């Protein structure tokens, strides 16, 4: 009624709404994780430079396990000029730059970004502003020897400021010195998620960065040792190999067709059947509204009647071994009709009755009467004449 | 002195499987039957990318050296194969120009009867070579037949190079922009193709 | 129901019509569908953004119209051409081509 | 910001060249409609929102804007229509002025959010009470004339409510006789 | 299945609608050229198990139950000719146009004009 | 070769529907043809912008397929016509027509 704008509905087929099978889950694969970033040495090490002289090194696309540092708790101290180490592990540091030694004096914190101070600016330079956290570990446990900043010169993060520094060797990184793995921004980036892998399930997906929706399933196509993934002869992406061990998938789109609903006249009755066109029925109990809403519609999904057809999954209308002339059609030979008590059938048709002309090489049949025939025939001539003032009709 | 490309020197042009289809596209490709330099190092212009190619059962030809320098100031492409491994470093010293016997580097890594044959081009920052090796017959021209290139190596390493050379019977050719159809068969390997622009047939 | 032929025309020509009228109802990704408020909410130079949109879909929407009705008058002129042959044909003479 | 302030404005005649006229307004970016047309409008609604932030801040204050106090603090809807308004207020310079830091999630379109609980950054729980890489979430901008984008800055937004509801504020335009059965242009409350 | 871009496509009102008016008129369309061509005939004629047809040899033309029913030509012609968007089945198939060809071929052979103008 | 008028119908569905497919990978302009992209890469009315063009394209490239195929029907009927026509004068009958 709503397709059609209307409150009445003629005898008849109409294609109401799209089916289409929702991705049951989520799955990701990604390569084994591996060549995770050396910076953790630093905040395990003893020992740094002065902040007038801050050690320095740079990461070279090597694994982030930024999320880490947001466990560094162990720490005498921490600070920030931008995102959370949680979104540190979710992104990458554009620039490579990081951390090797101690800030030492006023500006003892620069083990970590969002310090201030002279050493702060450059020899042990921790902007005020730079898109990350840190950790800092104190004189106590990392940040310098027995002579803390007093033993020298003080005021990205922890790495590369003349005046004499005075920072207590016993203190936490506040009072003391403090040095820690740090860095500031393709130059070290987070490390890759992934799940366990699921065949023969509508899922949606993620290989490698390929992404898409589709049924998951083992295959014997046999790509080149390099080749990750193949295509279509238009081009869609159709099998894919696992990152984490090297089999080949096959993936097939989910399920879809179009929904038709056949129903007699709404003068004859209310009763309706519907056709999920292309669908096979063992993939219907799922998707839209016709299976999850209300007793009355999924009458139309779940039960009642049920039944296979060359055209599609057909539902509420009952199968019959007799032959008739095509009523309402469906397809591949099948067409439906209302009949008595009462129910919509659905039924292989019939070209018309069986007849074997009596033939031989000496009959002939000759007419001993006739009958005057007359005899109706229709054709449209012409249309409902029209013109259109465009000016009018565009700009109004 | 020259020699004929015939039909060598195609490249898998990306990492996909395609099986029993013909492919076009448009990439740094040798062109067919063109002209190629052969010698016997010198040092050469890199141009849009290169083909290369050798006679060798010996390792005589140790590797390459690439750049805008290729010298004594900025971070500059050395490749080698000293057997124990391929040796790839991108450092900027003075070095030898021939380091081998009597016959700053931020990215580091490790890995006649016959002719070697690689492709190297660089990319959006990227340096890639693709490869192959064989039997031949001939020496003294590029043996007529068809091989495809398959891919090694593909580095982030984003340095310029406009010069190389040869670290010491060898071959070169440069790529340009052209358009190719590529025959890839039912096991994805690619089987034949044709330079669009060749001649009135092939653009047929 | 005999005279679905004709009455089925005259069903085409009514929905083609309503349909052309109801795009007007449209946004097509201007700030309103009616023209008038577009004209009173906005000054002349942001105005032309907005009223180039509605130009563009509804020139479409119009264009869509004229090339199905284009279809539509030479289904029916081969119909006319088979009328005027079966008048000359059947009513003016007697024909022997069978059905 | 995370007290900001809504005045509904109903039942008056309004001129809003006034306001566009005025040289105190740094900004005066319209949406959905022009500036110059406002006066001859007649709305259904009208409602100030008010607040002071930093002068850097200002550019957030627009639909499909992003950062800290579309985040945190207050948002458009992505078809709002009216006005955005500020200008630099040195006079008030001065901690009192609290924005939000963090929060679970963004706050939605003219959503207003009181709360004050510890957020975590760092992986420890810390259910209430501030540590490592854990902190309360309301601190203040340090208002001082030693402060551009730091700067404070007076906010005023008016959005505008075009429903079909009855006339409610109208610019300055008077009323005619109503003339009938003649071929007439009209204007009814705006409905030109 | 974007939720963003179904959104901006309401924006365009009954264009992904006439869309679907115009290509349902084009594909019942096709249900009625087979039918108006094939289903001449109102009876299910068939041939005799007698072939003496006066020399005349039509068993390259007519059914055979070794060859679905097509005929040795019917099977020639046959073997010869070689996402969001759907494929949708013909209202007849090939067994179904198989018999009309069979029932048109036996009325000729055995009755012919005869069964167009009356009972055969 | 004999049965090129058939073969010449199964190509010409099989053309149309894989250039209808192969439009999906083009730009008209836009960022990307791959909707994600869009969506991820840009602030919201950047990407509603941009996903306008995509629209509008693939929009664009639908309504020129159908129109293709409502002329390729009319040519199709005008041939089951002639068929029709056929069947009805040399099989149910014997045709004076010459040729
Ligand atoms: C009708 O013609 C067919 C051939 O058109 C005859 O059948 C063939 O007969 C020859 C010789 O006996 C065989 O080599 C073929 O293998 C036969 N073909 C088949 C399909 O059987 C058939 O015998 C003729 N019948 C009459 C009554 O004339
Ligand atoms: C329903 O019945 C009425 C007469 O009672 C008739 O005029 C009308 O056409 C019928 N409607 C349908 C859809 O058959
Ligand atoms: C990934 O790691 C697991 C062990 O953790 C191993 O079984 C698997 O083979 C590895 N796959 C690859 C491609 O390295
Ligand atoms: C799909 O339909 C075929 C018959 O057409 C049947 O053999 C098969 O089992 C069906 N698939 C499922 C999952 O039921
Ligand atoms: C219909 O025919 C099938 C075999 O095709 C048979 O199993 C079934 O019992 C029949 N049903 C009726 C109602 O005769
Ligand atoms: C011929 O048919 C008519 C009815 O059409 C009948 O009245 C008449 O008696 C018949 N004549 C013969 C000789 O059968
Ligand atoms: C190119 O090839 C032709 C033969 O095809 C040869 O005669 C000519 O010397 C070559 N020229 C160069 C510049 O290599
Ligand atoms: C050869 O390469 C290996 C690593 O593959 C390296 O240890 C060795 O020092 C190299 N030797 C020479 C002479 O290049
Ligand atoms: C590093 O750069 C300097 C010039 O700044 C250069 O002399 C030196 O050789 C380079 N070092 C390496 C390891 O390439
Ligand atoms: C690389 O070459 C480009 C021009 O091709 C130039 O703009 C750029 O500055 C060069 N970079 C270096 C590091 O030499
Ligand atoms: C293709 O692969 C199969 C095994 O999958 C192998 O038997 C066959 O020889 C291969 N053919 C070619 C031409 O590579």
């Amino acid at each position: 009624k709503c397709t059609l704008k209307s409150f009445t509905v003629e005898k008849g087929i109409y294609q109401t709404s799209n089916f289409r099978v929702q991705p049951t889950e989520s799955i990701v694969r990604f390569p084994n994780i591996t060549n995770l970033c050396p910076f953790g040495e630093v905040f395990n090490a003893t020992r740094f430079a002065s902040v007038y002289a801050w050690n320095r090194k740079r990461i070279s696309n090597c694994v982030a396990d930024y999320s880490v540092l947001y466990n560094s708790a162990s720490f005498s101290t921490f600070k920030c000029y931008g995102v959370s180490p949680t979104k540190l592990n979710d992104l990458c540091f554009t620039n490579v730059y990081a951390d090797s030694f101690v800030i030492r004096g006023d500006e003892v914190r620069q083990i970590a970004p969002g310090q201030t101070g002279k050493i702060a600016d450059y020899n042990y330079k921790l902007p005020d502003d730079f898109t990350g956290c840190v950790i800092a570990w104190n004189s106590n446990n990392l940040d310098s020897k027995v002579g803390g900043n007093y033993n020298y010169r003080y005021r990205k993060p922890f790495e590369r400021p003349l005046q004499s520094y005075g920072f207590q060797p016993t203190n936490g990184v506040g009072y003391q010195p403090y040095r820690v793995v740090v860095l500031s921004f393709a130059t070290v980036c987070g490390p890759k998620k992934s799940t366990n892998l699921v065949k023969n399930k509508c899922v949606n997906f993620n290989f490698n960065g390929l992404t898409g929706t589709g049924v998951l399933t083992e295959s014997n196509k046999k790509f080149l040792p390099f080749q990750q993934f193949g295509r279509d002869i238009a081009d869609t992406t159709d099998a894919v190999r696992d990152p984490q061990t090297l089999e080949i998938l096959d993936i097939t789109p989910c399920s879809f067709g179009g929904v038709s609903v056949i129903t007699p006249g709404t003068n004859t009755s209310n009763q309706v059947a519907v056709l999920y066109q292309g669908v096979n029925c063992t993939e219907v109990p799922v998707a839209i509204h016709a299976d999850q809403l209300t007793p009355t519609w999924r009458v139309y999904s779940t039960g009642s009647n049920v039944f296979q057809t060359r055209a599609g999954c057909l539902i509420g209308a009952e199968h019959v071994n007799n032959s008739y002339e095509c009523d309402i059609p469906i397809g591949a030979g099948i067409c439906a009709s209302y009949q008595t008590s009462q129910s919509i059938i659905a039924y292989t048709m019939s070209l018309g009755a069986e007849n074997s002309v009596a033939y031989s090489n000496n009959s002939i049949a000759i007419p001993t009467n006739f009958t005057i025939s007359v005899t109706t025939e229709i054709l449209p001539v012409s249309m409902t004449k029209t013109s259109v003032d465009c000016t009018m009709y565009i700009c109004g | 002195a020259y020699t004929n490309s015939f039909t060598r020197g195609v490249y898998y042009p990306d990492k996909v499987f395609r099986s029993s289809v013909l492919h076009s596209t448009q990439d740094l490709f040798l062109p067919f039957f063109s002209n190629v330099t052969w010698f016997h190092n010198p040092v050469l212009p890199f141009n849009d990318g290169v083909y290369f190619a050798s006679t060798e059962k010996s390792n005589i030809i140790r590797g390459w050296i690439f750049g805008t320098t290729l010298d004594s100031k900025t971070q500059s492409l050395l490749i080698v194969n000293n057997a124990t491994n391929v040796v790839i470093k991108v450092c900027e010293f003075q070095f030898c120009n021939d380091p081998f016997l009597d016959v700053n580097c931020t990215f580091e890594y490790v890995s006649f009867k016959n002719l070697r044959e690689f492709v190297f081009k660089n990319i959006d920052g990227y340096f890639k070579i693709y490869s192959k090796h064989t039997p031949i017959n001939l020496v003294r021209d590029l043996p007529q037949g068809f091989s495809a290139l398959e891919p090694l190596v593909d580095l982030p390493i984003g340095i310029n190079i406009t010069r190389f050379q040869t670290l010491l019977a060898y071959y070169v050719g440069y790529l340009q922009p052209r358009t190719f159809l590529l025959k890839y068969n039912e096991n994805g390997t690619i089987t034949d193709a044709v330079d669009c622009a060749l001649d009135p047939l092939s653009e047929t | 129901s005999a005279l679905g032929k004709l009455q089925n025309v005259v069903n085409q020509n009514a929905q083609a019509l309503n349909t052309l009228v109801k795009q007007l109802s449209s946004n097509f990704g201007a700030i309103s569908s009616v023209l008038n408020d577009i004209l009173s909410r906005l000054d002349k130079v942001e105005a032309e953004v907005q009223i180039d949109r509605l130009i563009t879909g509804r020139l479409q929407s119009l264009q869509t119209y004229v090339t199905q009705q284009l279809i539509r008058a030479a289904e029916i002129r081969a119909s006319a051409n088979l009328a005027a042959t079966k008048m000359s044909e059947c009513v003016l003479g007697q024909s022997k081509r069978v059905d | 910001v995370y007290a900001w302030n809504r005045k509904r404005i109903s039942n008056c005649v309004a001129d809003y060249s006034v306001l566009y006229n005025s040289a105190s307004f740094s900004t005066f970016k319209c949406y959905g409609v022009s500036p110059t047309k406002l006066n001859d409008l007649c709305f259904t609604n009208v409602y100030a929102d008010s607040f002071v932030i930093r002068g850097d801040e200002v550019r957030q204050i627009a639909p499909g804007q992003t950062g800290k106090i579309a985040d945190y603090n207050y948002k458009l809807p992505d078809d709002f229509t009216g006005c955005v308004i500020a200008w630099n207020s040195n006079n008030l310079d001065n901690y009192n002025y609290r924005y939000r830091l963090f929060r679970k999630s963004n706050l939605k379109p003219f959503e207003r959010d009181i709360s004050t609980e510890i957020y975590q950054a760092g992986s420890k729980p810390c259910n209430g009470v501030e540590g490592f890489n854990c902190y309360f979430p309301l601190q203040s901008y340090g208002f001082q004339p030693t402060n551009v984008g730091y700067q404070p800055y007076r906010v005023v937004v008016l959005s505008f409510e075009l429903l079909h509801a009855p006339a409610t504020v109208c610019g300055p335009k008077k009323s005619t006789n109503l003339v009938k059965n003649k071929c007439v242009n009209f204007n009814f409350n705006g409905l030109t | 299945d974007s939720t963003e871009c179904s959104n901006l496509l309401l924006q365009y009102g009954s264009f992904c609608t006439q869309l679907n008016r115009a290509l349902t008129g084009i594909a019942v369309e096709q249900d009625k050229n087979t039918q108006e061509v094939f289903a001449q005939v109102k009876q299910i004629y068939k041939t005799p198990p007698i072939k003496d047809f006066g020399g005349f040899n039509f068993s390259q033309i007519l059914p055979d139950p070794s060859k679905s029913k097509r005929s040795f030509i019917e099977d020639l012609l046959f073997n010869k000719v070689t996402n969001g968007l759907t494929v949708l089945p013909p209202l007849l198939t090939d067994e179904m146009i198989a018999q009309y060809t069979s029932a048109l071929l036996a009325g000729t052979i055995t009755s012919g004009w005869t069964f167009g103008a009356g009972a055969a």
